[PDB]
């Protein structure tokens, strides 16, 4: 069995959501691979089957539970169980078909969405921006109870594709990085729901490749710039590592030190 | 809500001052107008003493019982006053963030 | 292993200044210098990191004179300079050191025209350096214990309820120093490493170890020299108090760049 790590809507806290998405951060990495004090998730090549994911069981106040699954390589969800059915999305290739055959084997019914679960798409199918999906405890709250939903004929599919979009943000985006872990614990301390700011969507939108400039940079100097967004639209460049430390938590492995 | 307990002695003396809570969230404190005293935060791992205290007091906590403590060693004419306990935690009000007191306890020395 | 480029880019310091060659002089043994950060195609100011741990202007290194405290750093031909002279580390902290020495890159004083030295490493703002094309420091708010903000009020700092106030925005210079928007001449400083020691705004004249700070992956501001780290002390907001304290790691000490 992969290692689980549980959090519940019911009674969250700044505190339990910081312990929640800190053990989430202990299991997708050891750690002990670390680029300009930034810590890197595991390379795909040479990582066991079976260590190759974690669950994330989630439940709220209707003690619904649904419990994700995340590719431990770059923190993204691949599917959901959710009772005894299982659902995956859309594979990029043949291995990561073959990888989820390992995940979720007792359960009796197992399908693959025809769409992959990438924002472009999932937005598309929700019928709104990620600009426009509030977030917080509630969201989170209701996203869980549509998946839990979905195996009844309960959850309509711009529903579904909405409570990815909460879910990925606020467990695999937070994860990423510690600026959207903030911003999740504002939503989570006043009680408010709030759709991102353009800087959340940019960091989210930009994380691939800001791990690549930190991973190829010269002593933390990279060889082009990343443009970022302020909170306003306002947009800046950055050159260097130094500003991106306590931004960005974990970066998908590219290449050796 | 919190409540104190605890609270006459000669100068030199010994008294542990107790603070029952009704809900470990919250950095905790004590204070003796009003002056900071002694406080901890929520998990323990920083404890932050007044000067004039500092070396006779200890402040500590236990969230599995949620109680916090005040032991008050080498006491003074100058500890004499009323002493309340204090929490801060993370919701919303016109501070920003949530501040519950106690109803106080009486030391003379 | 990854690749390693070698991008030209400015090196930002004290007082927001750029390291400059002096009066673009490319002769052996010209001093470097702080400078006005420049927006143009000058080559004095542009510095190609190099794989070979050489920083270069217009095809020369960025040399030392020697190996003592004290002694200037110049621009000199890379083939015939000593080539451990040559040689630097750009630590992710903000130090340029040159390993042979041990010595950092220094700017001991604030003004233009200052002549850059090497100096024993103390990780004082006269020694904190940024390798980067922006010539702005970047202007943000600071969040910190239950989401309030850091506010300067004078001399004073501490946090309090956020409003998008002057008073809670932060200028962070490429030189390691915090500074208040409303007056970029001065600094937040601890005056010492004393543990407790309250944390205030002084003039940024010393360019100490003490207003030198770095955020770290952790959500935690470091103040390197010491080693301590910014804290609400007590964890109390309605004490007004931002110390200087061992790390913990408690909400009192986390804190974020809401830019
Ligand atoms: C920071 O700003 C400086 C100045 O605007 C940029 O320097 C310029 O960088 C470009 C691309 O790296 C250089 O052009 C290149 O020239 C080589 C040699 O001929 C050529 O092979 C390439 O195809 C490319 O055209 C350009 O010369 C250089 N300008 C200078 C040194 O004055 C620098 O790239 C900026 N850094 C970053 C990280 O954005
Ligand atoms: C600033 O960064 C440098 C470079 O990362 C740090 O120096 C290294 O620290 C590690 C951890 O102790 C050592 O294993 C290395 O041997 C050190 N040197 C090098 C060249 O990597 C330095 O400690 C940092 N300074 C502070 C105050 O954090
Ligand atoms: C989430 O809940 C389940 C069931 O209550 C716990 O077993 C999990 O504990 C974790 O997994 C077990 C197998 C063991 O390794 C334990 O040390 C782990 O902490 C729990 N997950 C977490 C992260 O607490
Ligand atoms: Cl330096
Ligand atoms: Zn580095
Ligand atoms: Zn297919
Ligand atoms: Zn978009
Ligand atoms: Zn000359």
């Amino acid at each position: 069995q992969y290692p689980i790590i549980n959090f519940t809507t019911a009674g969250a806290t700044v505190q339990s959501y910081t312990n929640f998405i800190r053990a989430v951060r202990g299991r997708l990495t050891t750690g002990a691979d670390v680029r300009h004090e930034i810590p890197v998730l595991p390379n795909r090549v040479g990582l066991p089957i079976n260590q190759r994911f974690i669950l994330v069981e989630l439940s709220n106040h209707a003690e619904l539970s649904v419990t994700l699954a995340l590719d431990v390589t770059n923190a993204y969800v691949v599917g959901y169980r959710a009772g005894n059915s299982a659902y995956f999305f859309h594979p990029d290739n043949q291995e990561d078909a073959e990888a989820i055959t390992h995940l979720f084997t007792d359960v009796q019914n197992r399908y693959t969405f025809a769409f992959g679960g990438n924002y472009d798409r999932l937005e598309q199918l929700a019928g709104n921006l990620r600009e426009n999906i509030e977030l917080g405890n509630g969201p989170l709250e209701e996203a869980i109870s549509a998946l839990y939903y979905y195996s009844t004929g309960g959850t309509q599919l711009p529903t579904l594709a909405r409570s990815f979009i909460i879910c990925i943000q606020m467990i695999s985006e937070a994860a990423r990085f510690q600026y959207i872990e903030g911003e999740m614990r504002t939503r989570i301390r006043y009680n408010r729901r709030s759709a991102p700011d353009p800087s959340v969507i940019t960091l989210e939108n930009s994380w691939g490749r800001l791990s690549t400039a930190i991973q190829e940079s010269n002593q933390g100097a990279f060889a082009s710039p990343i443009q970022l967004q302020r909170r306003n639209g306002s947009k800046f460049s950055v050159y260097d590592v130094s500003i991106l430390i306590p931004i960005i938590a974990l970066m998908v492995y590219r290449c050796a030190p | 809500q919190l409540a104190e307990s605890g609270g006459l002695v000669q100068a030199g003396g010994s008294l542990r001052l107790s603070c029952a809570a009704s809900g470990s969230d919250y950095a905790m404190g004590w204070f003796r107008e009003r002056d900071f005293v002694a406080g901890i935060t929520s998990s323990g791992g920083g404890t932050y003493y007044a000067d004039s205290v500092k070396g006779r007091f200890t402040i500590t906590r236990d969230n599995y019982k949620n109680t916090l403590y005040l032991q008050m060693d080498s006491l003074k004419p100058e500890d004499t006053a009323v002493y309340y306990c204090k929490g801060t935690a993370d919701g919303s009000s016109s501070l920003g963030y949530l501040e519950v007191w106690g109803q106080g306890t009486l030391v003379t020395v | 292993v990854c690749m390693d480029p070698e991008p030209i880019v400015r090196i930002v310091g004290r007082n927001g200044l750029c390291v400059d060659v002096r009066d673009g002089r490319f002769h052996n043994g010209n001093a470097i210098q702080l400078w006005p950060c420049k927006s143009n195609t000058d080559a004095n100011q542009l510095w190609t990191l190099k794989r070979d741990n050489t920083i270069r202007s217009n095809g020369k290194c960025l040399t030392t004179y020697g190996y003592s405290p004290g002694v200037y750093v110049m621009i000199y031909d890379c083939n015939t300079a000593a080539t451990d002279a040559t040689r630097w580390q750009i630590w992710d902290n903000g130090t340029i050191i040159n390993p042979r020495s041990s010595l950092v890159l220094a700017a001991t004083s604030g003004n233009s025209g200052t002549t850059l030295t090497v100096q024993t490493n103390i990780y004082a703002v006269s020694q904190g350096w940024l390798p980067t094309n922006n010539t702005q420091p970047f202007v943000t708010t600071i969040v910190g214990l239950y989401g309030l903000c850091l506010q300067a009020n004078s001399g004073q700092v501490w946090i309090e309820d956020c409003s998008s106030k002057a008073e809670q925005q932060w200028a962070l210079y490429a030189d390691g120093s915090i500074r208040p928007q409303q007056n970029r001449d001065n600094c937040l400083t601890s005056d010492s490493n004393i543990r407790e020691t309250v944390v205030k705004i002084l003039s940024c004249g010393p360019a100490s170890s003490g207003q030198r700070w770095m955020f770290k992956n952790d959500g935690t501001i470091l103040n390197l020299y010491s080693g301590l780290v910014l804290d609400v002390r007590a964890s109390d907001p309605s004490l007004k108090q931002i110390i200087l304290y061992p790390l913990h790691g408690d909400p009192n000490q986390i804190w974020l760049p809401l830019f």
